[PDB]
């Protein structure tokens, strides 16, 4: 919030970050100014531009299910570390061994000599599998801080500044971006221009 | 590429990789013909 | 490339088909799991163009 | 054993008349596992509304079964006369993991009254009865469909408000029309509506009676009974069988109706079911009496996985057959009614085996039969390279009393063909079976015998009958019991074990036979030798009325290979598809006659791997072999509108045949031509340009919209 | 630590006029962050 | 039906042998055999046997086979000797083949209610049935 | 022992056989299920690329 | 270390009017040394206060 909060000021820029307080409408409209190159006599006359701005909003705000991926990219995180966390906590659990009734022959069959050979047979492979998911959780945290790292690069150029690059900053010469908590991760609104 | 195989190279490698014979694996085409991945480059 | 386990694993065979059986959720989650490696792929390719 | 109350004392049995050409309808009910048709709840456990991949026993999607009538028996305006059936009491049937019963579906409609084709009635529900047991034969007069031993019989009464379970021995009866009698055509069952049926008044033992007219029961083990509310809902039946019993399963008392089946009773029926037939009933109506009766169904079970969907109350109310074809697959292989829109990969169709060459005369075994067989330390070899086996010829000869194999069965070694066969041959006492072993450390595969352990391997113990009289005996049975050097500091003692296909280092000091039990042999070495000593000791085992005897077989399995085959156009060229069997591998190819690469002397050709590609063997040509032909198959699904569409992996638009049956795995039960820029496609229709593009996009170019 | 640092506005229910911006927070979860972690599982 | 080909004949558990239709229920010679022709039906060819004895004990000897199923449901079958019943509203309970470690609440109301229990999936059990008539939910420790 | 079904016939009894080609179907489907996650390696890093 | 190919030629030759990669401030500049394994920088950035 506060970084929206700094959309506006600091979307100017002359330097990040020493910045600033001007209302978000000069900010689009210097953010407007600049990659969509388009000067001031346009701007003036006219604005209304606020209404296709708010209307892009609108549609923003009505289509997130279900053909919107982005979304469904969301939705992949949130199914993807809940389906490694509880599913495959799931698969190690009941069942994996030779005889696996969570204790082989529990409490109920025998037979007490060979009833460590059966449990150290669900031992060894129900902890090599738990080693399994320590080494994939290593492999999407790594992921992850290259992922974060990126957003820290969608950040400090899309956010602040504007960023006269493309894709990236998704499809068309971009204006404005924000920046919201999504389930593990941010997700950006990336306002950009389609001359159509 | 000793590859590929659409319609002319499955028949082709049966007048004689095998992602059309053990079948086991098996390789899907690239979405996208090769004259229309030319035509966006 | 995308492997067509219960019968790459076994060769076609019915006993072993029915080995497998005892294995279907495995197989079912390498092809799920290839599929969905192609669609991220597939959409890989189609975002990039 | 139980009363089952008294025998008929009928002198004569009801005539029957069997027409089935007035049976032959088509009145189609096919399984629609959609709709939950012939579900068995699962036993191990119940559940709420979650939905599941379950593999169990289901009749499968589509399956119209068999279906069964009847009819209204013979009559006049007074008088019932000659019963009227179908053929069902010859048809035996194999019972296989049993059936499960569509019953009373037509009930409420109007149709025909069988006898009376031009006659129509309102259908009413009819119960079915079943013949069951293990062994079956003709009646005396030649007829089929007589059950033989202790044979279940389920047979409802009282005008359908009772089920009877019975297992008896079944005597056939003797009257006129009875199954030991004369004019016998077929047995039935049958009630009388008029005295039976009454209002209040029900005879609980109609049909039973009319069954002992045809069969005396004997020595039943059990006869139960099962009470049933009359109305016309449609109801499943099922049984199978576990060695527990014979279960039977019933959608009236859990769930009347919805038709999910659980099971009402276990039969203490322990005898495996190998057979049923339909007990064929006519009803002793008079013509003003006449009712049309549902006919019922019969749908096999196999064990096949579904996707089972359970509402909120448990029942089962959708099923999908996964193997019914790539669409439903995808629609399983996913756990899940609905699979996303996409393109799935189903797995082939691989074509069938068509013309299995073979390539190979008579093995000789003659030196064994003649003589006396020599010690297991001293056992003789013979070879086997390019001839003919019979093996179940010699072991016929002897007596065996024991075979076991390793990395083999004694079956499969009888069958195969092999490029290095070897028989080892010796006389050895069946009291030592445990030291013959691939599994042990005592004398014999220390110091005498030992197979190779990276081939496949037999063992057989056998008896000279008298019968056979040029296999001699000797003084008695020897073994070495040590066989050990003592090195030249005079006290380490160092084992000598055999190596396999070798004999120990101590033959040259142990004598043929063993003198004594516990004898002793020494041989000092020379300083070349080793220096030091050689040092044996013998064992033995009283000689037998008959000579018993050890055989060892080693198969290759090899490496060097083939010619090895056993004995019994087709089995030679040209089978230009799939299959082969040489003498040296087996294996699936298509020979072509191709160009020129080998050894040619010895046969075959490999690439880097086990792989043959592939010539050798024909005289004298150069038939290159190739890896079985696959259609790699998919689905193109498209859940919004549910149109799947089968998609053949880059062939062909000309090699393909609709419903191809040169082909194994749909998959896999059942299937269900268009190209060609990718593959072939069972979807019309050609281009069609041009749009828009999105999803579900297939391959190389085919965006392929829906519908 | 590479988000914030500097400086804000702060939030006052008018952003921009009249740019109808949803990001505002109502009060804490602003109301698009509310669709999207309502509408996720 | 080739004169030829001798094909042994396996019992499959829990079941008797293809080979009791033709071997008396003793047998009365060590060694004696046995065969029957079979109907092209039944698959043509013969069936055979031969069966083996030992003499009779001074005290019979006898062989016990026994096989246990863990429920799943019916008809149950534990030993024998308000406690091991309701109400143990927390851990633990031990019920008729299955053991475990629940909270039973009185919850409602998905079942089969014909034979007793509820899996939800896995091999765990969510799990009310078994009491006298009610829906005693159960969850894990 | 692989020689592309365990003891299909041949090589070993039908009882034992299923131990044999449970081990090859263990180890098949287990080496397939390494190729799987080499894909998802592979796909991830060409979509990083 | 393409990563660090990108930090030489962006933030080390020059300035690089861009945030963190260049650390924490309006970046000045940026010195290259190299640690165990990898290069090590010494990014002199801005810190108004």
């Amino acid at each position: 919030s506060s970084l929206l909060g700094s959309i506006a000021g600091v979307g100017w820029t002359a330097g990040l970050s020493s910045f600033a307080a001007i209302p978000f409408a000069q900010s689009i409209f210097y953010r407007l100014n600049g990659v969509g190159i388009t000067q001031q006599v346009l701007s003036e006359n006219q604005k209304l531009i606020a209404n296709k701005f708010n209307q892009a909003l609108g549609a923003m705000q009505t289509g997130f299910t279900t053909t919107n991926e982005a979304f469904q990219k969301v939705q992949d995180a949130v199914n993807n570390n809940a389906q490694a966390l509880s599913k495959l906590a799931s698969e190690l659990s009941n069942t994996f061994g030779a005889i696996s009734a969570s204790i082989g022959d529990i409490i109920q069959r025998l037979d007490v000599l060979e009833q460590d050979a059966q449990i150290d047979r669900l031992i060894n492979g129900r902890l090599t599998t738990l080693n399994a998911f320590v080494a994939q959780q290593l492999v999407r945290s790594e992921s992850a801080a290259l992922s974060a790292q990126l957003a820290k690069d969608k950040v400090n150029e899309c956010v602040k500044a504007q960023s006269k690059r493309s894709g990236f900053c998704g499809q068309g010469t971009h204006i404005v971006s924000f920046v919201v908590n999504a389930p593990n991760g941010l997700y950006f609104m990336h306002v950009g221009y389609y001359p159509s | 590429i000793a590859d590929p195989g659409y319609m002319q190279g499955y028949d082709d490698c049966m007048q004689q990789i095998c992602a059309q014979y053990v079948a086991g694996y098996k390789v899907l085409p690239p979405l996208m013909d090769v004259n229309m991945e030319a035509a966006y480059t | 490339v995308t492997v067509d386990c219960k019968q790459y694993v076994c060769n076609g065979f019915q006993k072993c088909e029915q080995l497998l059986r005892e294995y279907g959720q495995f197989c079912s989650k390498i092809n799920q799991a290839l599929h969905g490696a192609n669609l991220r792929q597939d959409d890989s390719v189609r975002n990039l163009f | 054993y139980v009363d089952v109350g008294p025998d008929s004392v009928k002198s004569a049995c009801i005539e029957v008349d069997i027409q089935q050409t007035f049976f032959d309808k088509t009145w189609p009910r096919p399984i629609d596992v959609s709709k939950a048709d012939g579900i068995i709840y699962p036993q191990g456990r119940t559940y709420s509304n979650i939905t599941i991949t379950y593999q169990g026993l289901f009749p499968y999607q589509g399956d119209h079964g068999d279906m069964y009538v009847y009819s209204a028996g013979h009559a006049t305006g007074t008088t019932p006369q000659k019963l009227f059936v179908a053929n069902y009491s010859q048809d035996v049937k194999q019972f296989a993991n049993g059936f499960v019963v569509r019953i009373g579906a037509a009930a409420n409609s109007t149709g025909t009254v069988i006898i009376s084709p031009s006659t129509s009635a309102t259908i009413r529900k009819i119960y079915p009865a079943f013949m069951l047991g293990s062994s079956v034969g003709n009646f005396s007069d030649g007829k089929m469909g007589r059950f033989f031993n202790h044979t279940l019989v389920l047979l409802p009464d009282g005008c359908g408000t009772l089920l009877r379970a019975f297992y008896c021995i079944l005597e056939p009866r003797s009257g006129n029309h009875c199954p030991a009698g004369n004019s016998y055509t077929s047995f039935a069952t049958y009630h009388t509506p008029a005295t039976d049926c009454s209002d209040g008044n029900y005879n609980r033992n109609a049909s039973l009676n009319s069954f002992k007219e045809y069969f005396n029961l004997r020595n039943c083990t059990f006869m139960y009974t099962y009470n049933i509310t009359e109305d016309e809902i449609l109801e499943w039946f099922g049984i199978t069988q576990t060695a527990q019993g014979v279960h039977l399963f019933s959608s009236r008392y859990v769930d009347l109706y919805g038709g999910n089946m659980f099971q009402f009773a276990t039969l203490p029926v322990y005898d495996t079911i190998k057979y049923y037939s339909i007990i064929p009933h006519s009803i002793r109506s008079i013509q003003s009496d006449r009712k049309a009766w549902a006919a019922f169904y019969v749908y096999k079970l196999q064990p096949l996985t579904f996707l089972l969907d359970f509402s909120v109350d448990g029942y089962i109310r959708r099923a999908i057959d996964c193997g019914f074809n790539d669409l439903s697959q995808l629609h399983c292989s996913y756990e899940s009614f609905d699979v996303e829109s996409g393109v799935y990969s189903v797995s082939s169709f691989e074509a069938k085996p068509s013309g299995s060459v073979v390539e190979q005369v008579e093995c000789d075994f003659s030196p064994l039969l003649s003589g006396t067989p020599p010690q297991v330390y001293n056992f003789k070899r013979l070879v086997f390279t390019n001839c003919n086996y019979n093996l179940t010829k010699l072991l016929s000869l002897f007596s065996v009393n024991d075979f076991t194999c390793s990395q083999i069965s004694p079956a499969a070694i009888a069958s195969n063909c092999y490029s290095s066969l070897i028989l080892d041959y010796f006389s050895y006492p069946l009291s030592m079976k445990s030291d013959l072993s691939v599994s042990s450390a005592g004398p014999i595969s220390q110091f005498n015998y030992k197979q190779s352990f990276s081939n496949p391997t037999c063992l057989i113990l056998a008896t000279v009958p008298h019968n056979l009289t040029t296999i001699t005996k000797p003084l008695k049975y020897s073994y070495i019991n040590k066989c050990s050097r003592l090195l030249s500091d005079d006290r380490t003692e160092v084992p000598q074990l055999v190596n396999a296909n070798q004999y120990s280092p101590c033959v040259s000091i142990v004598p043929s036979t063993v003198w004594e039990d516990g004898d002793y042999y020494r041989k000092q070495l020379s300083p070349l030798e080793g220096g030091g000593w050689l040092v044996a000791s013998g064992s033995t085992v009283a000689m037998t009325e008959q000579l018993q005897m050890g055989f060892g077989i080693t198969v290759q399995y090899g490496t060097d290979t083939n010619s090895v085959c056993p004995k019994l156009k087709i089995a030679s060229q040209l089978g230009n598809c799939v299959e082969y069997s040489l003498y040296g591998v087996s294996g699936r190819g298509v020979f072509q006659n191709c160009t020129a690469v080998g050894v040619r002397q010895q046969r075959f050709v490999y690439d880097a791997y086990q792989n043959l590609v592939g010539y050798y063997s024909d005289d004298g040509n150069y038939y290159c072999l190739r890896a079985c032909v696959s259609v790699p198959v998919s689905v193109i699904y498209d859940k919004e509108t549910k149109t799947h569409a089968t998609l053949f992996g880059s062939v062909a638009c000309e090699h393909i045949s609709s419903t191809m049956s040169q082909y194994s795995r749909s998959t896999r039960s059942m299937l269900k031509p268009v190209g060609c820029v990718l593959g072939l496609v069972n979807s019309s229709l050609f281009v069609e340009d041009c749009k828009l593009p999105l999803g579900q996009s297939l391959c190389a170019l085919p965006d392929t919209p829906s519908t | 630590a590479s988000v914030k640092s500097s400086q804000s506005s702060p939030i006052i229910p008018g952003f921009g006029g009249d740019f109808n911006l949803t990001l505002l927070e109502p009060v804490a979860r602003s109301a698009i962050e509310d669709l999207l972690f309502d509408k996720v599982t």
